[PDB]
RNA sequence: AGCAGCUUUACAGAUCAAUGGCGGAGGAGGUCAACAUCAAGAACUGUGGGCCUUUUAUUGCCUAUAGAACUUAUAACGAACAUGGUUCUUGCCUUUUACCAGAAC
């Protein structure tokens, strides 16, 4: 009977004792990254607009239309500041 | 992983697996795309018991089985280096925060959810609003809204297909 | 062991009762499947467990404290082996 | 005969633990049982 | 559920058809057995051959 | 993946004076050592792979088990993105 | 403990007709014997009622009720343990017996 897959099925018919011994002898910023950076910069503007929206909605004081108007105004302001900064940096 | 010893007996195995799937609630049995059957169980004794039931009572056929394996999962350890689009719609990914992984693993309205995310997880204002779905420990974030909202359902479905069979 | 033609240490040996899948390039080798595992969980660790009889799983760990050693030690005593109850 | 040889081995090594080699082990009960069981099966054979 | 077979080797054998194995052997014919007939209402079999005699065997004990 | 026969080894080593229970009610998922993209990781044919090769070994053995790979043909971004873009990514030092 | 109730196998006193209650008209053993029974739908008989079978003799099922000794769940009278036959597959072999050692009946 084998042990850990090693031995004979049986010693009978092998002409040997079947004794098994373990062998002691064996032992340029890729355009896609610039695209992600530009996306993150524009995202910061949209994040500011969304935060303003969150504040106005939580105050439950303004109608959804007035909140949309204030968000569009803030978006336009921040987008203009960003375009001016990009023009200045590229300059 | 298992398969019948004799292919002629595959339908008997199918019937037996259905019985097992019903009698062993916690077992998950799924046929893989290669045609081999996968059995997921709680441990070595659980498997030994269900395999005895297959061989001795439900299937009564001989079944070849693999050595024990485990269910792996695919993840990312850093943010995506580039916004690469695909064609045949660019998507990015990041390592989810430990705290949210743990709470989702324990299963713990849009404005309420945005409060949860902003106060305990510190997500920004947009992320806390644009979450489209939570599935198997993963999150899809949408960040003109009308331009995208046309196919929200189909995008979510694609995400559901991706999260259950990674690259 | 007899049915599986597997001989555990110190156990009896017998004649064998019986004369793409699992290829080494597809198998994850983490721990060798010991023969003891093949008798411990004979349905899980064998592909053809014919004539196998499922064994008794286990018995609660024994905690019988021994005595009759010192003539005057009582039947009930807090043996040195026991953890104290420090609450 | 083999069973008795095997019993002698386990018996003697239990018996001789701090005594060494030499006669003196008289624990014949196990080998005696072996021969009684041999007779149990030899009886019908020899009767026939 | 039995099959009876006879051969030139002088043997008469009963096969258990639930196992497809020989279970009973009827010894006694001096030479090759040519024919066998099962009794319709008794647990008996008739066999005959070159020894010019008919042997009637009780199925259970195998006694002629 | 390392738990096979753990209970048997424990019970035998302690001569029955020790018992164990293994469970997964706390869904702990841990990073397998090594890198998945290390296509040069050494992997013994029969013995357990070295620590740093585990992620590669487990991925490749899984792919071959599922028939996703014929070999060292493992996962790469080139299978989904266009060939000419990957040719650039490999020269930029992102992924060879 | 004292007091109270219920109960009566005993003792005493009173009573002692009938009726009722209660109890009764061998025991322990035997390296004695005979007979019966002991491995199965977890798997037992009888009495009573219904249906079927049976054809004067009883079987099976359902239902009601009474009893179920011994043996058995990491299954079995035996906390133990021999041999033989047939068949198959092996061993040593030089043919049989006698044998090797696994299986099945
Ligand atoms: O041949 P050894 O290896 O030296 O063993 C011998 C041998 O026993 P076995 O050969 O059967 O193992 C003797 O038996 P015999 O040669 O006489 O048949 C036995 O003596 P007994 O006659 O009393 O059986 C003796 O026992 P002792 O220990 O008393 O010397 C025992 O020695 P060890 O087994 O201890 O080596």
């Amino acid at each position: 009977m084998s042990y850990n897959g090693i031995g004979l099925k049986s010693a009978k018919g092998s002409s040997t004792s079947g004794h098994v011994q373990r062998s002691l002898a064996s032992n340029r910023p890729l355009a896609v990254q610039k695209q992600i950076e530009t996306h993150m910069e524009k995202r910061e503007i949209e994040v500011q607009v969304s935060e303003l929206r969150d504040r106005l909605e939580e105050e439950e004081t303004l109608s959804e239309e007035q909140i949309d108007k204030k968000c569009e105004a803030l978006r336009a302001k921040l987008t203009n500041e960003w375009q001016e900064q990009q023009r200045m940096s590229s300059l | 992983v298992l398969q019948p010893l004799l292919p002629r007996e595959l339908p008997k195995l199918l019937d037996a697996l259905n019985k097992i799937s019903k009698y062993y609630p916690g077992v998950i049995i799924k046929v893989e795309e290669s045609g081999e059957h996968v059995i997921l169980g709680n441990g070595e004794l659980y498997m030994d018991c269900l395999l005895y039931d297959l061989r001795a009572s439900y299937a009564k056929i001989e079944i070849k089985i693999s050595d024990p394996l485990t269910v792996f999962s695919e993840s990312c350890s850093n943010e995506s280096f580039a916004s690469i689009p695909v064609s045949n719609i660019s998507v990015a990914a990041e390592p989810m925060d430990s705290k949210m992984i743990q709470d989702l693993s324990r299963n713990t309205n849009p404005r309420k959810l945005s409060k949860i995310l902003r106060t305990e997880y510190g997500w920004d204002s947009l992320a806390s609003r644009n979450v489209w779905s939570f599935y198997n420990g993963n999150v899809l974030i949408n960040d003109s809204p009308e331009l995208l909202s046309k196919y929200k359902e189909q995008i979510i479905q694609g995400f559901y297909w991706a999260v259950k069979e990674g690259p | 062991g007899k049915a599986l033609n597997n001989a555990i240490p110190g156990g009896p040996k017998f004649e064998p009762l019986y004369p793409e899948f699992n290829s080494i390039d597809r198998v994850i080798f983490r721990v060798p499947i010991r023969s003891e595992y093949k008798v411990a969980f004979p349905h899980l660790y064998n592909s053809r467990p014919r004539s196998v009889r499922i064994p008794w799983y286990n018995n609660p760990v024994s905690c019988i404290i021994q005595n009759d050693e010192e003539y005057d030690t009582p039947a009930l005593f807090f043996d040195p082996s026991l953890n104290p109850i420090p609450h | 005969i083999r069973a008795c040889k095997d019993l002698k081995h386990i018996i003697y090594y239990k018996f001789n633990k701090n005594l060494g080699k030499g006669p003196g082990c008289g624990f014949w009960q196990p080998a005696w049982r072996v021969w009684l069981n041999f007779l149990r099966g030899t009886i019908p054979l020899l009767e026939r | 559920p039995y099959l009876f077979s006879v051969s030139e080797d002088k043997t008469v054998k009963c096969w258990d058809l639930e196992k497809n194995q020989i279970i009973r052997d009827y010894y006694g014919h001096l030479s090759g057995v040519r024919t066998v007939s099962i009794h319709p209402t008794l647990d008996l079999i008739a066999t005959a051959g070159r020894d010019s005699v008919i042997k009637l065997w009780d199925m259970r004990t195998r006694i002629p | 993946i390392e738990s096979a026969g753990f209970e048997t080894d424990l019970r035998l080593s302690t001569n029955g004076l020790g018992m164990c229970q293994l469970y997964f009610w706390h869904k702990i998922w841990r990073k397998v050592p090594g890198d998945v993209l290390d296509k040069d990781a050494f992997i013994p044919k029969l013995k357990p792979a070295p620590i740093n090769s585990l992620s590669r070994d487990f991925v490749m053995k899984t792919r071959r088990r599922k028939g996703i790979s014929t070999s060292n043909d493992g996962p790469t971004l080139e299978k989904y993105i266009s060939a000419e873009l990957y040719a650039q990514l490999r020269e930029n030092g992102l992924v060879p």
